[PDB]
């Protein structure tokens, strides 16, 4: 019963870096973005999302 | 006839803003000498070699010509009017970008700080009451300061 | 994408960060120099930034000259300097990390894209809305 | 007003794309007619409704 209640707990991936605090809940439940490797004339830019309450939000 | 905006001798608390400081700019941390009003402001270090704990005279004008109007800018070089807070070491033009205050509590507005701008300058003042009849406004005021390292 | 398509890059970006700098000193003589480039100027030559020990200007206060004279954009200094959403706070010496204008006059803040243009928050799209689009290509014209 | 909002958005996001940015128009009013927090603030309520 326990190793089957195990199978659900992580399930398949992971990230997270809490180094971005979020304005709308203070915890710095972030997630961060590296895209836009050459782009156009828009700058590279690295996009921090909150992963509790939805915040995104850009380095610029 | 001079109606002088303010007028005091300042001490130098600190010259070293939060130690990264800058260049040919630096802040500095100053408070009154009757040690109720206190003041930071950002300063030519280079035209204006600053010591730490030093003595200073500030003076403050929106107006020079005495007390007439002069808010325009013919930098007029020209001018030979002795109605010039000139003698003082070190002048200033700016703006009052920002006033805080607190008049929630009741009448309250108890401490009154007064945020300055000279070109971009900043500036913080503040005091119960020194800054009762200044208010923040466009580039007027002249600010005058000697005494250096005295 | 409701947003502005206009946007001053490269050299021309780099110069205006350089140019928001706060050891930047501007002499008379330069000044007028300046002037001259000017696509479109007042004819009234404006008050010098420093009296004492010598007259100066700043650049920003040159920057706010080539901004139209009614007319502000802020909140978006948009750089990393300061710091992320608290620190700034911490206390308010506002400082030269948060980009702020009045009544087309820079007060503080270098510049970044975001305020450059094409993007929400932007200088370009306001401009647009007031100013138009014949008083903002003049007004950029005349910055490059 | 804000009862109804909840059901619009149930997201709780109230940062939409919307015409006429009036707090920019408000407060070029406030640049243009030079209102500050230590002047009093003379007005009629019911015109405002
Ligand atoms: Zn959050």
């Amino acid at each position: 019963k326990e190793a089957i209640r195990e199978h659900q707990m992580a399930k398949t991936g992971g990230t997270q870096t809490d180094l971005f605090t979020c304005g709308k809940c203070k915890k710095k439940n972030c997630t961060y973005t590296q895209v836009q490797t050459r782009s156009a004339d828009e700058p590279m830019t690295t996009f921090v999302v909150c992963n509790e309450c939805g915040n995104r939000w850009k380095f610029c | 006839m001079a109606g002088i905006l303010f007028e005091d001798i300042f001490d130098v608390k600190d010259i070293d803003p939060e130690g990264k400081k800058f260049d040919r700019v630096s802040r500095l941390h100053c408070e009154s000498e009757s040690f109720k009003m206190d003041l930071i402001l950002d300063v030519n270090i280079q035209i204006y070699p600053v010591d730490l704990g030093d003595k200073f005279r500030l003076v403050i004008a929106s107006t020079l010509y005495e007390d007439g109007t002069l808010d325009d800018g013919e930098y007029n070089p020209t001018d030979d009017r002795p109605s010039r807070a000139d003698q003082f070491e070190y002048v200033m033009y700016g703006k009052v970008y920002r006033i805080e205050g607190d008049e929630t509590s009741t009448e309250a507005a108890t401490r009154l700080s007064a945020y300055v701008s000279y070109g971009g300058l900043l500036m913080r003042l503040q005091g119960d009451a020194n800054n009762l009849h200044g208010f923040e406004v466009d580039s007027r005021v002249y600010l005058l300061m000697k005494k250096l390292a005295f | 994408s409701n947003r502005p398509v206009m946007g001053i890059v490269q050299d021309t970006l780099t110069a205006v960060r350089k140019f928001t700098k706060r050891d930047v000193f501007l002499e008379r003589g330069e000044v007028m120099n300046l002037l001259m480039f000017l696509s479109t100027w007042d004819g009234k030559v404006p008050q010098p930034a420093i009296l004492k020990p010598r007259p100066l200007w700043t650049g920003k206060q040159i920057f706010s000259l080539i901004i139209p004279g009614h007319i502000n954009c802020i909140r978006t200094h948009s750089t990393h300097p300061d710091d992320e959403d608290s620190g700034p706070y911490k206390h308010i010496s506002p400082g030269d990390t948060k980009v702020v204008v009045e009544n087309g006059e820079l007060i503080m803040g270098i510049l970044c894209k975001k305020s450059l243009g094409t993007s929400a928050g932007s200088l370009v799209h306001i401009s647009y809305l007031e100013m138009g689009h014949d008083i903002t290509r003049l007004f950029y014209s005349n910055i490059q | 007003d804000r009862e109804v909002l909840r059901v619009i958005f149930p997201t709780g996001d109230s940062k939409v794309v919307l015409p006429c940015n009036l707090l920019r128009m408000i407060w070029n009013a406030q640049k243009i007619f030079h209102i500050n927090p230590r002047l009093p603030s003379d007005l009629h309520p019911i015109k405002v409704v």
